[PDB]
């Protein structure tokens, strides 16, 4: 089988910049290569067929070049919505095979998160568990620190974080941190605090509530 | 319009078989081949096989002895079946159609079917509100907790509300059950006049829940 | 770097 090697693994660029994706084949494949875009939660979208040939409905900023073993997909002026994974596929030799993909990430100015905290619902407490959620909304860059405190006790090991993919319009991330306690623990304590550290904040932001 | 629509996400037990239906429209199966491609953590995009216009099949080398593709032209249905699934067969499975009858440039794709290979039982989620408590903007959400397997779909107000929505990737808990939150920001003044409902659908357990979220 | 089934995108 033909091995396709895509480089780099991750491309980070600013809007309006030129960008190019490389796909190298383990042996010559002529111009028998197709390119795909895959957005978050989406299925692959055919961008270019046979190395350089255009596809109806695909914006003019996408083009391809190359023959033999070295192929290039170009975006001449990247837009925010071009955020995606990009794949090459060869079909000179059976079976058709795909590259491992290049992730395109977009740069933007620093944006501080808006922080919100949510107490557990009374509904959940009935089941014997308490989830406390801290939301960090629309920030950049991705790096953030969330520190949980319960009655000034630093919490460790009992929270999980999840981060969205970059927004297609403003290029920001959002993050949730969920602190999970047994109902009994939750009822034993009063002050629940989420402290957020991020590059766009001059000092940490704390959101908190008092149970009841 | 050319479309391919696949059957719902499903849990498959180790050593058991996987069955997926691709139902096409906007073209005849007598005129195009339908290919199957999967995407897994360990293998990425991987072509599995094809059923041609005339009913012939080719299967990729590693799958010749456990893969079966059939179809019903009159029903516009293609049937994918794979045997003896192991945990590394956990993947999103796609059907796809090429630009022409004989080729492999995949211009049209199904929405994909997420298959989880696990001995565990299916479980429906609980849905709890994240109640609105800055700058006239209020955040609210739903905590969709303790379900298996992935995925769940979440929309707001039956699809009418999309702006400012963030549905976070699920995280696997130590219980071996998934959990995720979906949040949205809205003007705080609309909290008293609009209703906010997260529509949750966990297809593998056939669980649909609409949770209304209100200021506490 | 590989495809992630929860986030549905590459996870480097």
């Amino acid at each position: 089988d033909i091995l396709l090697t895509q480089s780099p693994v991750i491309l980070s660029v600013s809007p309006g910049e030129r960008v190019s994706f490389s796909c190298r084949a383990s042996q010559s494949i002529g111009t028998n290569i197709h390119w795909y875009q895959q957005r978050t939660n989406g299925s692959p979208r055919l961008l270019i067929k046979y190395a350089s040939e255009s596809i109806s409905g695909i914006p003019s900023r996408f083009s391809g070049s190359g023959s033999g073993t070295d192929f290039t997909l170009s975006i001449n002026s990247v837009e925010s919505e071009d955020i995606a994974d990009y794949y090459c596929q060869q079909n000179n030799n059976w079976p058709t095979t795909f590259g491992a993909g290049t992730k395109l990430e977009l740069k933007r100015t620093v944006a501080a998160p808006s922080v919100f905290i949510f107490p557990p619902s009374d509904e959940q407490l009935k089941s014997g568990t308490a989830s406390v959620v801290c939301l960090l909304n629309n920030f950049y860059p991705r790096e953030a620190k969330v520190q949980w405190k319960v009655d000034n006790a630093l919490q460790s090991g009992n929270s999980q974080e999840s981060v969205t993919e970059q927004d297609s319009k403003d290029s920001t991330y959002s993050l949730s941190s969920t602190l999970t306690l047994s109902k009994a623990d939750y009822e034993k304590h009063k002050v629940y605090a989420c402290e957020v550290t991020h590059q766009g904040l001059s000092s940490p932001v704390t959101k908190s509530f008092n149970r009841g | 319009q050319v479309q391919l629509k696949q059957s719902g996400p499903g849990l498959v037990q180790p050593s058991q078989s996987l069955s997926i239906t691709c139902t096409v429209s906007g073209f005849s199966l007598t005129n195009y081949g339908v290919h199957w491609v999967r995407q897994s953590p360990g293998k990425g995009l991987e072509w599995l096989g094809v059923i041609w216009s005339g009913g012939n099949t080719d299967y990729n080398t590693p799958f010749t002895s456990r893969l079966s593709i059939n179809k019903d032209n009159s029903k516009s249905q293609v049937f994918f079946k794979m045997n003896s699934l192991q945990s590394n067969d956990t993947a999103i499975y796609y059907c796809a159609r090429a630009l022409t009858y004989y080729d492999y440039e995949f211009a049209y794709w199904g929405q994909g079917t997420l298959v989880t290979v696990s001995a565990a039982s299916t479980k429906g989620p609980s849905v709890f509100p994240l109640a609105p408590s800055s700058g006239g903007t209020a955040a609210l959400g739903c905590l969709v907790k303790d379900y298996f397997p992935e995925p769940v779909t979440v929309s707001w107000n039956s699809g009418a509300l999309t702006s400012g929505v963030h549905t976070f990737p699920a995280v696997l808990q130590s219980s071996g059950l998934y959990s995720l939150s979906s949040v949205v920001t809205v003007p705080s003044s609309s909290l008293g006049t609009q209703t906010y409902i997260c529509n949750v659908n966990h297809k593998p357990s056939n669980t649909k829940v609409d949770k209304r979220v209100e200021p506490k | 770097c590989q495809y992630n089934l929860s986030s549905r995108a590459l996870k480097c």
